[PDB]
């Protein structure tokens, strides 16, 4: 009925057993080495707590294409420093339906917008000559 | 805070969410970015149908790992200029696009994977039909419409594909008997869907009698446009136990009245027969052999990547994520 | 109902649209094309080895044959 999981700088939390065996890493975890907490050193407190908050909302659902069901859609109109680590976490802790949700809406962000309007909206570099940026433009040419 | 060190992983998962276009674009942010736009994953299913580009493009494409690639009536009509090698594609339609006979051989001749294709309305040749032979595994294989090629090409190709289940050898008006013969005496045994239809004076009652001889387990024939075919024949189609389909429209040598026979075919559920039924009669047909669909067919579905029920922009099943809107 | 046009060419095929009564039109593939059988099916009456060769996604109960000369 309930498990204890243990963030990475300390922080325990206590969810569902069945709640946290959405997160396939969790899930492995618990078939062997068992007694509480399960350690999760690549999660810290704050984004562990979303993490539990996400995987509260759903645990059922019936649940298509690409959309960002319309809860979702505002629980990660957090900013983007923690949704980097949302995303992060999401892979780390193998969450099948937050990997989905969290990667949608960072290529979102890349729709409609131009590779400079990337470069800086992203912050990302640019080892692009000038001899290959437009070079590479042309191999893309037959769209 | 910065969105770059991102695992690559993470990212392809990022990626696979862009639309073909969008994904061209950010293949232009950093070079990696660039390298991880043209990763295998992301290029699994393509889809490009209507589109107009050169061989080049569509061969370097296909070298992303490609597996199902939907291009019909699409227009490549220039030479190819460059080499490739070996390709994954396993599915694949081509049907009724420009395709310039040499073009279609170089593209073939990196093929061994297919297993569902579609060459319908294209212009072959020997050289074609024989790398096709390369393709062994072919399950679901279009050729209707086709010609270029040698009855002898054609042989070496279906002894080559024995795990055939659909053939749609039909409409080859370059065809002579020669093929025809060809055709029934080395279609695979494990056909159960035949679309021999439009032959009409090169097939023999004697090729159909060879056919049922060989391919015990046809669900679907069709014989469309066979006028050597008369009642005389009915007899082979009881030899075929699994018989579920069949196909016989404008065989006009046939007496409305003996269709009725076909009605005793204990498996027959659907009977095509456009052409033969005089005006006014097609419901005294129908309501005499209440247990089979008459007319109810206009088209074929044989080895058709898409009969599609209106927008089915599947091949095959496959629904393709990378697409032109 | 079935309208049928007049044969034009170039100096190597043979050209003819149909115009389809705007009910058996609604029977027309929109995922692929016809063989002889299936517009013979259709209710198409011409001479035997005319194509079906393309398709006028604008007007589809136009439908453009074509045949080598």
């Amino acid at each position: 009925a309930s498990i204890k999981l243990q963030s990475s700088d300390g922080e325990i939390f206590e969810v569902d057993v069945e709640i946290a065996k959405q997160s396939v890493t969790i899930k492995t975890m618990l078939e062997d080495l068992g007694m509480d907490p399960v350690p999760l050193p690549n999660v810290n407190a704050a984004i562990l707590k979303k993490v539990i908050q996400w995987c509260t909302h759903h645990k059922d659902d019936p649940p298509r294409t690409d959309d960002i069901p319309v809860w979702d859609q505002e629980f990660l109109k957090v900013d983007q420093g923690t949704l980097f680590e949302l995303i992060l976490a999401a892979n780390y802790l193998d969450i099948k339906g937050l990997l989905d949700v969290t990667c949608k809406t960072v290529a979102n962000m890349i729709k409609g917008k131009t590779p400079e309007e990337i470069r800086k909206t992203f912050n990302i570099k640019n080892d692009f000559t000038e001899e290959e940026e437009a070079q590479v433009r042309k191999e893309n040419q037959w769209c | 805070v910065s969105w770059d060190s991102l695992p690559d992983e993470l990212l392809l998962g990022i990626f696979s969410c862009l639309c073909l276009p969008e994904l061209l674009k950010v293949s232009g942010v950093c070079k990696r970015w660039y390298r991880l736009a043209s990763d295998e994953s992301l290029w699994q299913t393509l889809d490009l149908t209507g589109k107009n580009l050169h061989p080049d493009v569509t061969g370097r494409l296909l070298s992303q790992g490609v597996i199902a690639f939907r291009c019909p009536r699409s227009f490549m009509d220039q030479p190819l200029a460059e080499h490739f090698s070996p390709f994954r594609v396993q599915h694949m339609d081509l049907s009724n696009s420009v395709i310039e006979v040499s073009t279609l051989h170089g593209i073939l001749s990196q093929c061994s994977k297919l297993q569902n294709l579609s060459l319908e309305g294209l212009r072959l040749s020997d050289p074609i039909v024989n790398t096709l032979a390369k393709n062994s595994n072919l399950v679901r294989l279009n050729l209707s419409g086709c010609s270029g090629f040698s009855e002898f090409a054609l042989q070496t190709l279906l002894s080559s594909c024995s795990r055939l289940d659909e053939l749609n050898l039909s409409w080859c008006f370059d065809f002579t008997e020669k093929h025809v013969q060809v055709a029934v005496a080395h279609v695979s045994e494990t056909i159960t869907q035949l679309n021999l239809s439009g032959y009409r004076k090169n097939l023999q009652k004697s090729d159909l009698s060879t056919l049922v001889r060989r391919c015990p387990n046809l669900v679907h024939l069709d014989l469309s446009d066979s006028v050597m075919l008369k009642n005389d024949c009915f007899q082979e189609f009881f030899q075929l136990n699994y018989l579920q389909h069949l196909s016989l429209s404008r065989c006009y040598d046939i007496i409305p009245e003996t269709l009725l026979e076909l009605g005793e075919i204990p498996t027959l559920k659907t009977l095509q027969v456009f052409g033969i039924v005089p005006d006014g009669t097609l419901q005294l047909l129908k309501e005499a052999l209440p247990h089979l669909q008459i007319n109810c067919s206009h088209f074929t579905t044989i080895a058709r990547p898409t009969i599609g029920n209106k927008k089915n922009q599947e091949i095959w099943g496959i629904k393709c994520r990378l697409t032109l809107q | 109902q079935i309208y049928y046009s007049d044969k034009y060419d170039d100096e190597e095929f043979e050209y003819r649209h149909v115009m389809l009564p705007k009910d058996i039109a609604k029977l027309v593939p929109k995922t692929h094309l016809m063989s002889e059988s299936e517009w013979r099916n259709l209710g198409v009456q011409q001479s035997q080895g005319w194509v079906h060769y393309m398709i006028h996604e604008p007007e589809p109960h136009i439908l453009l044959f074509r045949r080598p000369l």
